[PDB]
């Protein structure tokens, strides 16, 4: 009864990989980036990127690797989805037709086995004799890279080591031989095996296993004529060749933790290193000469070349230039200069980017028209981090750098203004309490109001604090829906994280308020036990506390619901009035939570998101003040958003980054039957949605109705995707179900992967085929494909136009149909 | 380490699934040291020997006992529990599991020596095997619905494999001597768990073996075995002996084990088995215990009690004890949602869920 119709608003936009190479050709040095179902090929210019290609795929990439075997004149590329869909890619080009080759394909999931927790690792030998694979705890997986493995065959060896950190392929070796980190009882080690095919088990490595620093975290494969290993850690960086050791500890990045490599000079001379504060530092290895011409490692040196955003990723490209992909800000092109600028440094940005991602909050305002939506997003992170401003007419995306930490926004039309949480890291000062390590909104306000509430400073035994700890700071941010200019910045108490936030006005109160709901947060504390909900009224371009309410416990939600305030408190949720006296009063409570984290309302109906007890459907009684359990789903459903359709119809978003709808039963002849909710709709989306909301950016056609799709709710990811969700008739999920069969006839799908398969539901529990869900970009893909392949498509299809009886349906009238649905977003 | 601001994490994407699931089982932990209240408790007569969850709904559960006795009770209902006698002298239930189709079924193996599929109103619609002999009789069954295949155990060392019309093209014998608990994988179809008292426990390949001991795996043991259950997740297997032992076996090289759980749920003729089990959306392990003067305690108070481990790391995470239950725990099964807990003890039924919260108006 439940129909459902998806479709992609704007791509996601971070980056989850890059590569450089040779790939389209033998002297291009080609990018290719992945963003999460969506593969780039750049080529790299003098100037800076040319776009050369995009593809989606049917599937996460979570490997993307070039390698070049023997007697090819090029590279070939190795990927890996999430569905552990592995392939071997050629790239063709000739005259204006570019197409991927299949060269290897198969399926490579095991039967059984738990995913890794540091996630899938996959190495190509430098010789190119075999792929190997970290994918489950307990085996390293080989594939021999031999031509006739066009099944992608593979076979498992035992590793002793079940928590492996990082695995390389050496340099010098005779036969393939890894070297890798792992950690155990008697500290982090780092250890060697030689690969034998013959008898497909390892042998013993060229050098003995040799203790490193205790925070020993990435591996770097040396190339010749240096050879062995690099070991970096957090506060020493060592290197590792038979009887050579090499450390040095130097103090300069002990600050901050480095996370990705990628190798500058090709003799392995100098590296680029990043970290998490988007420092960027070359570490540089001197040479000694030997008498038999072989050359050592002399000595290792770090230089720090400046700062850079946030990297996930390094490639050094050429000509001084280095890419830095980022998933938690945007994307840069960067120059490296020999000699530092004015203030000091070294890097020079060249290019940069948009990611939206993570995109941790919405809501939608009509900012410039009545009538016209726009999208106003909480995005970024750390110094990094902005509100943006999404309109259609692709779109226009401003941007406000906040240089720190956006959590929630609301709008408050009364005042023309926006409140917006935000929170920035400060680190001890000298003598006394903290010091932010760098500028940033809440630092620059036009004017700041500290909270001077006590409601538990008093009467609340104290928890001490050591030296060496952060803290964070929470701020409440007034900020011009004209100008975005910071007008207020109300700093919270220290240890106070403001969590929740919503504007809006209850009972007979002709005052429109801010409510924020706060926790006590201390390291050591396995549940938070204080909680505040605070109302504020603005008005004289400040914030003034009205009134408070404590409780044992985080306030992790608040809605308004019927002019009444619904929140939720550690396992209770409850429901407030505004009284006269400016006060909240209890009406009513319900208990049978584990933790309430997600609440959305509609009418009297109050839909419930719970951590472990997935979701809850209520309805709150006026003529009994109190709340009736209507429905549940019985189903375990770890909830990261939800949304209501309508009154029978639920949406649910999971971890495993999957969506389902559930639906009461209709079909339920007793009380007990009534009360279960039933999955009618099941669709693995693969993104993490983190919001839903009611909303368009479609100009409105007034008068829209008796259209192909019914409703219209967005929602917002990490990787910056955003998307439609809407309703259809049975009719046409027929009709979408019918031609999405007959295009998986058509499509050539790059690695073989089946489109049923990919958006087939799937957790470690179970796995089922997708009901439900129409996948529109799949739908959209038809309008792209020549006139005969469309024709193909639509040959011997039976199809109703309008009202009427059945007939062939022809290629314009499918073009009409989904030109039609791509007008929706 | 302060959960909210790892869920924010894991909305930017920094932090991994699998830590959310740490920080969460701690959380569950956290919580259920605030069980201690016993909500709930049910009595009948002779002892019990099986239990099971009604899979969908969380309130309702089955149980059997020592005398071919079944009940049936839903939680909040205070409609007086359904019941159903049998025999009452030498028809002990030995297994029960309910069907996967039509949840006022049951299936059922008798001391009686009858594989049978019958429902909660009395009637019995189908024997699926027979001894049609006495001193040779049923001790273990489970079921399999991807498959939709039977498999019930014996006495004596042998193995019954149905489907679920008939069909049966099995039975050849695989141990020496009594068949304790036998199990299926539920995210694959075709590998197969079976202890026995011959002090090993096998893993079979359904579909390929035919030959009569032509196994696939064996896994050995110092003492006898008294239950052998599988993941949800399908990599990790779980062993309990009879002595003092438990064991995990992985996916890879089910020869070797990972890791040690040393606790002692010592056997005895009048008492029920001890039976170990997962819970179904975490990485933990619930047992049961039963004091021994010989074991080499590390604790120096030894009470009867219910344990809570830590699957992949080796030690202790949590206890339940609740006084008015100082019996022992025989059987514990969590829900399927994770919210609940049941337990039997001989001669009684006691439900542990969390308790006291505010109030309304």
């Amino acid at each position: 009864m439940s129909y459902n119709y998806v479709v992609t608003a704007q791509k996601p936009t971070a980056v989850n990989g890059c590569v450089t190479g040779h790939f389209t050709s033998a002297e291009d040095l080609n990018l290719l980036i992945a963003k999460n179902t969506r593969l780039e090929i750049y080529v790299v210019t003098a100037e800076g990127l040319r776009p050369v290609k995009e593809v989606g795929m049917y599937g996460k990439i979570a490997v993307m690797e070039l390698f070049r075997p023997k007697g090819e004149s090029k590279d070939l590329l190795f990927i890996l989805t999430a569905k552990y869909n592995a392939c071997i890619l050629e790239y063709k080009q000739s005259g204006e037709s570019i197409d991927i080759i299949t060269r290897a394909h198969g399926n490579v999931q095991d039967r059984i086995g738990r995913p890794s927790e540091t996630g899938i690792i996959g190495i190509i030998d430098p010789e190119c004799r075999m792929i190997g694979l970290r994918l489950y705890d307990g085996l390293f997986k080989v594939i021999p890279l031999d031509r006739d493995n066009k099944e992608l065959k593979a076979f498992n060896i035992r590793l002793e080591e079940l928590h492996v950190i990082d695995v390389k392929f050496l340099y010098g070796c005779q036969a393939p031989t890894i070297c890798f980190v792992y950690q155990d009882p008697q500290g982090r080690h780092v250890k060697t095996y030689e690969v034998s095919l013959r008898e497909k088990e390892f042998n013993k490595g060229p050098w003995k296993q040799e203790n490193v620093e205790a925070e020993a975290s990435m591996v770097i494969a040396v190339p010749e004529p240096f050879g062995g290993a690099i070991i970096i850690g957090q506060e020493s960086i060592t290197y590792h060749n038979g009887d050579k050791y090499l450390a040095i500890a130097p103090p300069i990045i002990k600050q901050s933790t480095i996370v990705c490599h990628n190798r500058v000079d090709p003799n392995g001379s100098r590296y680029l290193l990043g970290d998490m504060e988007g420092r960027l530092f070359m570490l540089l290895l001197e040479k000694e000469e030997q008498m038999d011409g072989t050359v050592t490692l002399k000595d290792l040196r770090v230089e720090l070349l400046g700062e850079t955003s946030i990297a996930e990723c390094l490639t050094y490209l050429d000509n001084g230039v280095v890419f830095v992909g980022s998933r938690l800000g945007d994307s840069q092109l960067v120059k490296l200069n020999v000699d530092s600028n004015e203030q000091g440094s070294y890097v020079v940005a060249m290019e940069t980017f948009t990611n939206l991602g993570p995109i941790v909050d919405m809501c939608v305002v009509d900012l410039e028209r009545q009538g016209q939506g726009q999208l106003v997003t909480c995005s970024g992170a750390f110094k990094e981090g902005s509100l943006r401003i999404i309109r259609n007419g692709k779109l226009h995306i401003r941007t406000v750098p906040l240089y720190e930490s956006p959590r929630k926004i609301c709008y408050q039309e009364v005042s023309q203004c926006f409140g917006v949480l935000s929170s920035r890291i400060e680190v001890q000062d000298t003598s006394g309490g903290t010091t932010a390590l760098r500028p940033s909104a809440s630092t620059q306000a036009l004017s700041s109001s500290v909270s001077s509430s006590k409601l538990f400073s008093s009467s609340t035994a104290p928890h001490e604090t050591s030296f060496g700890e952060e803290v964070e700071v929470h701020n409440l941010l007034i900020i011009d829906q004209h100008t975005f200019e910071v007008l207020h910045a109300h700093q919270f108490l220290q240890n106070e994280y403001a969590l929740s936030l919503v504007s809006c006005k209850l009972g007979k109160d002709p005052n429109t308020y801010f409510i924020v709901g706060t926790a006590m947060v201390y390291p050591e504390e396995a549940e938070p036990k204080q909680g505040r909900i605070v109302v504020f009224q603005y008005s004289d371009g400040k914030l003034q506390t009205v009134a408070e309410k404590e409780v044992k416990g985080a306030v992790y939600s608040m809605v308004e619901f019927n002019g009444k305030l619904l929140a939720s408190i550690n396992s209770t949720v409850r429901l407030y009035e505004w009284t006269t006296e400016k006060e909240l009063r209890t009406e009513c409570n319900h208990y049978n939570n584990i933790m309430a984290l997600y609440l959305k309302t509609k009418g009297d109906f109050i839909l419930v998101g719970d951590l472990m007890r997935s979701v809850l459907l209520l309805a709150y009684k006026p003529m009994e003040g109190n709340f009736e359990e209507i429905a549940r789903d019985f189903n375990p459903n770890w909830m990261s958003a939800v949304e209501i359709l309508d009154d029978d119809n639920f949406l649910g978003a999971e971890n495993a980054f999957n969506l389902f709808v559930c639906q009461k039963d209709s079909a339920a002849t007793t009380d007990e039957e009534r009360q279960h909710l039933q999955e009618v709709g099941l669709f693995h989306l693969g993104e993490f949605v983190n919001v839903f909301c009611h909303g368009s950016l479609v100009m409105q056609n007034l008068g829209e109705t008796s259209t192909p799709t019914q409703g219209s709710v967005l929602f917002g990811t990490v990787n910056g995707m955003i998307g439609l969700v809407t309703s259809l008739s049975e009719s046409w999920y027929n009709l979408l179900l019918d031609m999405q069969n007959r295009l998986n006839k058509v499509i050539k799908s790059v690695g073989k992967i089946e489109h049923s398969f990919w958006r087939s539901f799937h957790t470690e529990r179970k796995t089922e085929p997708a009901t439900g869900f129409i996948d529109g970009d799949l739908i959209e893909s038809f309008l792209d494909i020549s006139r005969p392949k469309m024709q193909e498509v639509v040959a011997n299809l039976q199809y109703d136009d309008g009202s009427g009886m059945k007939r062939e349906a022809t290629a314009d009238d499918l073009i009409k149909v989904v030109e039609e649905l791509t007008r929706i977003h | 380490r302060s959960i909210v601001r790892t869920l924010h994490q894991h909305k930017l994407g920094r932090a991994s699934w699998p830590s959310v699931q740490q920080g969460l089982q701690q959380s569950f932990l956290h919580t259920l040291d605030s069980y201690r209240i016993l909500q709930k408790a049910a009595p009948f007569d002779r002892r019990a020997t099986s239990l099971a969850w009604h899979p969908t709904h969380p309130s309702t559960v089955a149980v059997g006992s020592k005398g071919g006795d079944i009940m049936l009770w839903n939680f909040g209902i205070k409609d007086k529990p359904t019941f159903i006698k049998g025999i009452g002298a030498g028809g002990s239930i030995t297994g029960l599991k309910f069907n996967p189709l039509n949840t006022n079924q049951f299936y059922a193996s008798s001391m009686e020596g009858t594989t049978r599929l019958q429902d909660f109103k009395g009637n019995i619609l189908r024997v699926f095997a027979s001894s049609d002999t006495i001193n040779i009789w049923f001790c273990s069954l489970d079921v399999s619905a991807s498959s939709r295949m039977v498999v019930t155990g014996d006495n004596v060392g042998n193995v019954i494999l149905l489907n679920m019309d008939g069909k049966e093209l099995w039975n050849l014998r695989m141990h020496k001597k009594k068949v304790t608990h036998v199990a299926l994988n539920p995210c694959c179809d075709w590998f197969l768990a079976t202890a026995s008292v011959d002090q090993t426990v096998k893993i079979w390949d359904l579909r390929q073996v035919r030959g009569k001991a032509s196994f696939l795996y064996s896994l050995p043991h110092r003492h006898p075995v008294n239950a052998a259950c599988f993941s949800p997740d399908g990599a990790r297997l779980l062993t309990t002996d009879q002595k003092s032992e438990i064991r995990v076996y992985s996916a890879s090289q089910w020869d070797c084990p990972l890791g040690l759980i040393p606790h002692p749920h010592r056997h005895f003729q009048h008492l029920t088995p001890i039976k170990a089990a997962w819970h179904p959306r975490y990485n933990l392990i619930v047992v049961g215990r039963y004091p021994d003067p010989n074991f080499k305690s590390c604790t120096p108070y030894e009470l009867r009690t219910i344990d809570v481990f830590d699957g992949n790391s080796g030690k202790m995470m949590c206890q339940l004890y609740d006084p008015e239950s100082s019996g022992i725990s025989s059987l514990n099964e969590f829900n399927p949602m994770g919210d609940t807990l049941a337990s039997a003890m001989g001669y009684h039924i006691l439900i542990w869920s969390q308790e006291e919260a505010r109030t309304r108006k």
